[PDB]
């Protein structure tokens, strides 16, 4: 895919 | 609308939720691998000052003053970070009477390098049911 990671 | 009137009323409003990314050629000291820039607008640039109270933008714990507010346009926050999270979005119309403010989950999001940058566009319908005169007046001048 081509986004990052996500953080919470 | 009470029983004994004819008339009804209903007005409906656009709003523009969006969000631009692109990687810092140049990283953080702290590690920011992005820049990213968040706004609540209106369609081709319509003042939706006249109705709307402020914009408060809701950022990930991790950033100092996570609360952000925007009490006149242009309704947005230019940020820098490492990862995509998701950021609540509270607008407060400019009435007396509930409906107050609306809140959207939008997703922050962000492209890895070597990929292009993010434009994301997310437009929303707001209708309201028999405002009082003096909101549907704000509403309609936008």
């Amino acid at each position: 895919t081509k986004q990052t990671a996500r953080k919470s | 609308r009470g029983s004994h009137m004819a008339s009804s009323c209903a007005v409906q409003v656009k709003l523009e939720l969006g969000h631009r990314a692109q990687v810092r050629k140049k990283p953080t000291v702290e590690g920011r691998t992005h820049d990213w820039m968040v706004f609540v607008r209106g369609p081709e640039h319509s003042n939706i000052q006249h109705f709307v109270e402020k914009v408060v933008f809701h950022l990930h714990e991790s950033f100092p003053r996570p609360k952000r507010v925007c009490k006149d346009p242009p309704y947005k926050v230019e940020e820098s970070g490492y990862a995509g999270f998701i950021l609540p979005i509270e607008v407060y119309f400019k009435n007396k009477e509930e409906p107050r403010k609306v809140r959207f989950d939008y997703d922050l999001f962000l492209h890895l390098e070597g990929h292009p940058p993010v434009n994301h566009l997310r437009c929303e319908k707001l209708t309201f049911n028999n405002p009082t005169e003096d909101f549907r007046r704000k509403l309609l001048k936008a």
